[PDB]
């Protein structure tokens, strides 16, 4: 139905510090009377639009940045509008994560990557490559531990390593992504997956490990290292574990190259309660206060709000995650991220499985991530074509003229290409 | 089985916007059209330039139904184009091919120069949203009106884009 109005619901992921959310919400009903429910549907990334499309769904969406230009693109989300004052609270590169096309579609929380998480006692000196880590394995499952662990069904977590030797998303150049041109078939993201594929291949990871697997293992003591981020750390702290958090390490030389997210709380195009929602996130939650609430309960990572971080970026665990953040790239926000994220997942999946060799797999994910147009292969004889006809439809037929299309040579030659293209499809 | 109409008016003859139109797509004022790929093209009995064009486009309308749907991508255009000189006139249909079952909508252009003469163009527009699975809802619909009216708004900039070239 429609949003419910004097109520704000919000989503935030489960992995997050929803019951930390809860008690800024608390906070703010405690002021202004106005209830909060702060709910962690699953899947929620793709719930989102599913209702908000409808005019339902959570008056504030909290998501990485990545999924929020899709969402603006289909007019999900309304058009966020802080003062100038209330920006130069926030770190600006934050706010250009939530800029889609000049508008700004959320408010940035904190910025998240990926970093490597291992045992000291099982391991005192955490490998510095990859390349390194079946040894580690083959001399730690002879103590019946093992070595890494990390969740396999997520691509967030294996793509730093795709990402290694020069796998990317699509190519950044001019202020603009060419959502025509994907960096996940190339040399350097075969070559990653078949690490990770003959990880799995030869024994050394699992391919069914998911989050909870590998989380559950890691703080059991039962593998020496996982990948996460800032958000799991207060299970580890609630765990025996000695972990220290540091630098993913390296593939073929290069360091692991992690997608950088920035938490954005999104508000909904359909609520009845934006200026609730404003009040609530501008006034409560991107406060000391509010952002401490919500880090206690799971770790926020480096927040967007300058405060805050000069207490934060004292921890050697915010160290680190800045030293991944920095040695990957921001992930964009244009729509085309989920045809990219499933095609991903599902190569990663597919090769890690069987169902799909590597190059079967991330051939697939080349042509679902791409968005080409369906003549893409011979666009150089239809802009050869185009040229003749443009010639010919402006000066022997639109003032009259007669004689027959000139262009017709080029015309069935392009008519062959666009023929054999579409029945390469459908 | 819904509307959205138009009627907008471009500066120039009409020789020069059916010259832009005939070679609009793509172009930097609607990236959400990654490209036309002309199919057919006749000349009938009467003088009048007959294309099929097939069309690749992004984040329109069957796109939105992905949403309530659950999972997809790239969205096909059918459309059939006739130009009649004699006449003065520029006739365009078109529909979505991929992403239907679900929803159809049917678009209609018509460019013609303006009734008193001023070397001045007509553009008359329509868009016929139907659907299997009537739901829809006003929002869902508003967002499709949205949407429909930008590309729409879109297309007449990417004439203008290029007869100013
Ligand atoms: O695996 C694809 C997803 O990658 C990211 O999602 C991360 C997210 O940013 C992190 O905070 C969350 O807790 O974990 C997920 C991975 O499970 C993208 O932001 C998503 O768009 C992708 O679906």
């Amino acid at each position: 139905m429609k949003i419910e109005e004097g109520k704000l619901v919000i989503w935030i992921n489960g992995d997050k510090g929803y019951n930390g959310l809860a008690e800024v919400g608390k906070k703010f009903e405690k002021d202004t009377g106005i209830k909060v429910t702060v709910e962690h549907p699953d899947k929620l990334e793709e719930k989102f639009p599913q209702v908000a499309a409808t005019g339902d769904g959570p008056d504030i969406i909290f998501w990485a940045h990545d999924r929020f230009g899709g969402y603006a693109q289909s007019g999900l989300l309304a058009e966020i509008t802080p003062a100038a004052a209330f920006q130069d609270k926030l770190y600006p590169f934050t706010w250009d994560a939530v800029r889609y096309n000049g508008k700004l579609i959320a408010y940035p929380i904190a910025v998240e990557a990926l970093s490597l998480i291992y045992n000291k006692d099982l391991l005192p000196n955490p490998p510095k490559t990859w390349e390194e880590i079946p040894a580690l394995d083959k001399e730690l499952k002879a103590k019946g531990k093992s070595a890494l662990m990390f969740n396999l069904q997520e691509p967030y977590f294996t793509w730093p390593l795709i990402a290694a030797d020069g796998g990317y998303a699509f190519k950044y150049a001019a202020g603009k992504y060419d959502i025509k041109d994907v960096g996940v078939d190339n040399a350097g993201a075969k070559a990653g997956l078949t690490f990770l594929v003959d990880l799995i291949k030869n024994k050394h990871m699992n391919a069914d490990t998911d989050y909870s697997i590998a989380e559950a293992a890691f703080n059991k003591g039962e593998t020496a290292m996982t990948i996460n981020g800032p958000w799991a750390w207060s299970n580890i702290d609630t765990s025996a574990v000695n972990y220290g958090v540091t630098v993913l390490p390296t593939f073929k030389g290069q360091p692991s190259k992690p997608f950088v997210g920035v938490l954005s709380a999104g508000i909904n195009a359909a609520s009845p309660n934006k200026e609730l929602a404003k009040e609530f996130l501008e006034n409560y939650l991107l406060t000391d206060e509010g952002l401490e609430a919500v880090n206690k309960d799971k770790p926020l990572g480096a927040v967007a709000l300058k405060s805050y971080e000069e207490e934060l970026a004292k921890d050697p665990r915010i160290a680190a995650t800045m030293e991944n953040a920095q040695k990957g790239e921001i992930m964009p926000n244009i729509p085309q991220m989920s045809a990219f994220w499933y095609a991903v997942r599902t190569a990663v999946i597919n090769a890690a499985s069987g169902r799909q060799t590597v190059d079967a797999a991330l051939a697939a994910a080349q042509t679902n991530a791409a968005a080409n147009s369906v003549g893409e292969a011979c666009t150089d004889m239809k802009r050869e074509y185009d040229q003749c006809f443009n010639r010919w439809f402006a000066e022997k037929f639109l003032k009259g003229d007669s004689s027959g299309d000139p262009c017709t040579d080029l015309f069935k030659r392009y008519q062959q290409c666009v023929q054999k293209a579409i029945k390469e499809k459908e | 089985m819904k509307i959205w109409s138009s009627e907008h008016v471009f500066g120039h003859p009409w020789d020069t916007v059916i010259q832009a139109a005939m070679r609009k797509y793509p172009n930097p004022m609607n990236p959400s059209v990654l490209g036309v790929d002309v199919l057919q093209r006749r000349v009938d009995g009467r003088g009048r330039l007959h294309s099929l064009e097939l069309l690749s486009t992004e984040w329109g309308l069957p796109s939105l139904v992905r949403a309530i749907l659950g999972t997809s991508t790239l969205t096909y255009i059918r459309e059939h184009s006739v130009v009649d000189p004699v006449e003065k006139k520029m006739e365009l249909c078109s529909t979505n091919i991929t992403l239907t079952n679900l929803v159809s909508v049917n678009e209609r252009l018509v460019y013609t120069p303006h009734p008193e003469n001023p070397e001045m163009t007509v553009l008359t527009q329509e868009a016929i949203i139907t659907v299997k699975g009537i739901s829809l809802g006003s929002y869902l619909e508003s967002l499709m009106a949205n949407t429909i009216s930008s590309n729409a708004k879109k297309g007449w900039a990417a004439i203008e884009w290029i007869i100013e070239h």
